[PDB]
């Protein structure tokens, strides 16, 4: 694995699979 | 252990260290193009996963759906469809089993799998 | 275990004791026209699966796609087709984490989703 | 669950599946 460490809107699209 | 084998991906990666929430829930970026979210989804097991981006147009599905068997390795990628129609693949991974270069390796074969659907 | 398995899924059932071959594969009789195929596929797991018939025609594919996910939980169904294009449905179970009661249980799960892909 | 104990021309489409 090539790259790294973070994140924006999806501790929205991520924090709702986490239940989907 | 979720948190020691993150401190150990980590690690096998040069990273800060992982920042997770309360629910254990930490991302990655990949390419600079690709997060894949880590998260423990049950007392003894992890998920990670991503979103791929929108269907072809038809068909990639019966060659999942071909796929979608069982198998008696760990690490196998597996393939949803979003709300909105998006590829979502996961992996899930038995946290005791998974050495922070299993993860890694998981990692990659969820980019190259969603490389190859996009 | 997994004879043990076995031996008490057989008697939470009242059956005479599941015949299997040298890969520990065995079968069992459904309502008479579905049968379930169980099996050992690693150290810690065996797979419980069976075939369902035809794809509607299209688009139930989407379906499943769209609730092929992660869980938290044992016993989830999954379905993939055929070669010569029927449903495929299986369940992974840990051996050791796996009841004889819950193994029926997942073994009617199976059925109700065949019934009704078919 | 309802039903009991055998099998047939599966020993061949199981014994296969368990590869495919």
């Amino acid at each position: 694995v090539s790259t790294q460490a973070i994140t924006s809107d999806e501790r929205r699209f991520a924090y709702a699979v986490l239940e989907h | 252990t979720y948190s020691s084998l993150l401190e150990e991906f980590a690690t096998e990666l040069g990273l800060e260290e992982i920042e997770t929430n309360e629910l254990g829930h930490g991302a990655v970026t990949i390419d600079k193009i690709w997060v894949v979210h880590l998260a423990p989804i049950n007392e003894k097991e992890l998920v990670a996963f991503m979103r791929a981006g929108i269907l072809t147009g038809q068909s990639q599905l019966y060659d999942i759906l071909r796929k979608n068997l069982f198998s008696p390795l760990s690490g196998v990628i597996r393939c949803a469809l979003d709300k909105d129609d998006h590829w979502l693949l996961w992996s899930q991974l038995n946290i005791n089993d998974t050495s922070g270069t299993q993860l890694a390796s998981v990692l990659t074969s969820l980019v190259d799998k969603a490389v190859t659907l996009s």
